[PDB]
RNA sequence: AGGGUGAAAAGAACCCCCAUCGGGGAGUGAAAUAGAACAUGAAACCGUAAGCUCUCAAGCAGUGGGAGGGGGACCAGACC
RNA sequence: AACCCAGAGCUAGCUGGUUCUCCCCGAAAUGCGUUGAGGCGCAGCAGUUGACUGGACAUCUAGGGGUAAAGCACUGUUUCG
RNA sequence: GGCCAGUGAGACGAUGGGGGAUAAGCUUCAUCGUCGAGAGGGAAACAGCCCGGAUCACCAGCUAAGGCCCCUAAAUGACCGCUCAGUGAUAAAGGAGGUAGGGGUGCAGAGACAGCCAGGAGGUUUGCCUAGAAGCAGCCACCCUUGAAAGAGUGCGUAAUAGCUCACUGAUCGAGCGCUCUUGCGCCGAAGAUGAACGGGGCUAAGCGGUCUGCCGAAGCUGUGGGAUGUAAAAAAACAUCGGUAGGGGAGCGUUCCGUGUUAGGGAGAAACGCGUGCGUGAGCCGCGUUGGACGAAGCGGAAGCGAGAAUGUCGGCUUG
RNA sequence: UCGGAGAGAGGCUCGGUGAAAUAGACAUGUCUGUGAAGAUGCGGACUACCUGCACCUGGACAGAAAGACCCUAUGAAGCU
RNA sequence: UUCACAUCGACGGGAAGGUUUGGCACCUCGAUGUCGGCUCUUCGCCACCUGGGGCUGUAGUAUGUUCCAAGGGUUGGGCUGUUCGCCCAUUAAAGCGGUACGUGAGCUGGGUUCAGAACGUCGUGAGACAGUUCGGUCCAUAUCCGGUGUGGGCGUUAGAG
RNA sequence: CGCUGGGUAGCCAAGUGCGGAGCGGAUAACUGCUGAAAGCAUCUAAGUAGUAAGCCCACCCCAAGAUGAGUGCUCUCCUA
């Protein structure tokens, strides 16, 4: 799961870590989008693109 | 897949090998299959005038043995840039490639050549 | 060391190949994919045929994830 | 100082092996003796069964033995003046 | 207190002491923990070190130790500073203004230090010793004079002198210089055996030191379900235990035979092999196809010569070189 | 001391007959390090197409031999 | 001579390496054959000779010490079972050490803990003694790993020379 | 081969012939110049020049089975 996202992080913009990403949802209030639900990267990458703009707004 | 071109001149070497070994594997794309090969076919153009940032350029290491009684044939970094400057970046990314027989395929997807050129104008660089 | 084909042997004429060793048929019997090595006859071992994997890949090598391929599915539904 | 049979399947605190399954708890390799120390007996430690506000951690009160440290009047050593 | 045990040559790490050179995973005692009778995570690979100590399933989260460039998941994240050794990935006494930070002291435009120019005298050729030694083998003495300065005196040198240089002082240029103390990171001293005392690549940074945040990360923990043992209340809530050798204790399956059976199942048919991979905690059971040829046997109990892949086993058959 | 050549019986190839010591299982490379501390099978790394024949023959603490050496067990067998 | 360090260097000290002498005796007495010689080597280093250099109480020719470097090379005999060592005669010099003191699944097996026998010594004796002496059977057509060489196929892709 | 003697081809030797080199790139020890910090001085800290039989290369054999399986020349096949 971590590797799946890792390969998806080296393209967006948050070249930092996916940890801060998880931190965003944590500090936010999203108990969803788990390591297993990370399948949004491969298929329908349009949904995983939304959270990308929601993590920055929070932190 | 696609093909990308990168210039290796100011690069201090090594720091690039870890940034290129990810493209020839798909560690940057949707790599959802560690058992299957994928990624971009990024290749170096120069890799001959590549930097090093350090005094190791004249006393690095680079050792190999042919199993012969003598062997031990050791060479300094300064020699690599003198002879067969094409294996100065290859051998570098090789140790960065996972597995042994599978990761080898990812190695055949990277060319360095001399520099300022490349016989790959038919793959849309 | 070495047990019992079948109820009774009718335990195999004749025919074909071979050196008138051996076998296959024709017949007998409910059965010889029971016939003198013979009942039911597994395993170790030794082969043929079929599907898959198999030359740039190594370490008691299975296991977890897992593509493709030869078949079997359900009037998709993604499985054996 | 035999061959064969018989008591002797002699003896063998030696060594090796010791063939279905689940549940619960759980050792020791120390002491005291042993011509005894690769052996065991008793006790300690383990399991089972039948009786007992019996114990353990922590706080407080209430003593001694006197290591470390220090000292070194005394015992045994010790340089300068 | 009673029944059945097992085990008495254990090992290692930390700590406190005897033996040995306070040399050994060496040996002999005490104490704690681990291994030994519990995995796993981490130290590359090392049972005994560290974390945590496994009823089970689960493409479920959060953590410990250890880490976060790639190779195996995870910060070439932020701020300040040093090292620039690749030291960090072995190694001492000792040696060197390699170097950062803090404090203090001596000389110093009545002008110091480096450099340049010049002087560096006389008695004492000193005494003693010696073949000789007149700064300069050695011993003793080491005061005095003339001056701006010059010690009967450092190193070289001669058979003995001579000669050169130095201590000291003046002039010139001319500005701060030199030497210690406390403290951090480093250099040389480190050469031995088929190439590798960072896991590899690689690296001056993903080094180290100080501060802060997040994450990777164990059958740990949390969460849900299933199985097993034990305990009162009670609208309500369920807590906790389950690694395991030798051993102890508590429950069962299956095999041959017998009693209950010439009842019932079978020639519309045991046995040998497959399959349904359903079922039980498990060894297995049930049903069934094929082959095959005869009986076997449901349930409880009773009586057993009660199921071994190893005892250089035994018998027979069959591979390999 | 530098041995060479040649003639025979084997060795090599083919035809016929036709063994053994031994062996838990194999898809049983090297090296450094590590490991009850001189393993190919651990870890890292390097090297390396799959499979025979002939020969040389170090490794697998190879094979045969529960060693005749030492010690242990108040064993045994002879002798003085 | 003088002068401490050309060379050497007392009283003492700090380390490296590791082949000596020991301890340990951790893994092997259901065993891994001891030494030496012979045959054939491999690696490292504080290499003796050849080469490149500093100092030298180094004039030269020749030496002493130290640093880098081993690329290579590095002896025939008398006596003994001996490594070693001694001796005679050379070479530029005629090295050390590890590799279970290289090497017996190769030879040699001369020495030495197998049975015989004899002298000296010890015990009354049987015997014994890290004293000496004579004689005294140690096998094997090897699969694999690892080598010296040479083939059978296939893959490099249209098939071959 | 009974003994003994000589000898062609080939095979070997005490036979014959030849290479172990020089010349380069880059260095160890050391010798260097100019010139810093420590306005002197000093091999550098910054810039350069010499330097052994070591290393690389030069000579020789193998060598794209170095499957990152190259390069160059030439030849054969266009029936449904």
């Amino acid at each position: 799961w971590i590797t799946r996202i890792n390969a998806a992080i080296r393209e967006r913009g948050v070249y930092y870590n996916y940890s801060k990403f998880i931190h965003d949802l944590y500090k936010r209030q999203l108990l969803l989008n788990r390591k297993i639900l990370a399948q949004i990267a491969i298929l329908n990458p349009n949904c995983i693109y939304m959270i990308y703009n929601e993590i920055i707004k929070k932190e | 897949k696609k093909w990308y071109v990168v210039d290796a001149t100011d690069l201090i070497l090594g720091r690039m090998a870890s940034t290129i070994a990810i493209h020839i594997r798909g560690k940057n794309l949707a790599s959802y299959t560690p058992s299957v090969d994928m990624g971009a076919f990024v290749i170096v153009v120069n890799a001959d005038k590549v930097a090093v940032s350090g005094k190791k350029r004249t006393q690095k290491l680079y050792r190999r043995h042919s199993g012969r009684p003598g062997g031990l044939k050791e060479e300094t970094f300064d020699q690599l840039q003198k002879r067969i400057p094409e294996r100065i970046i290859e051998h570098a990314v090789r140790g960065m490639l996972p597995k042994g027989r599978l990761g080898r395929y990812l190695f055949n997807h990277l060319k360095v050549y001399k520099g300022a050129e490349h016989p790959h104008q038919a793959q849309q660089p």
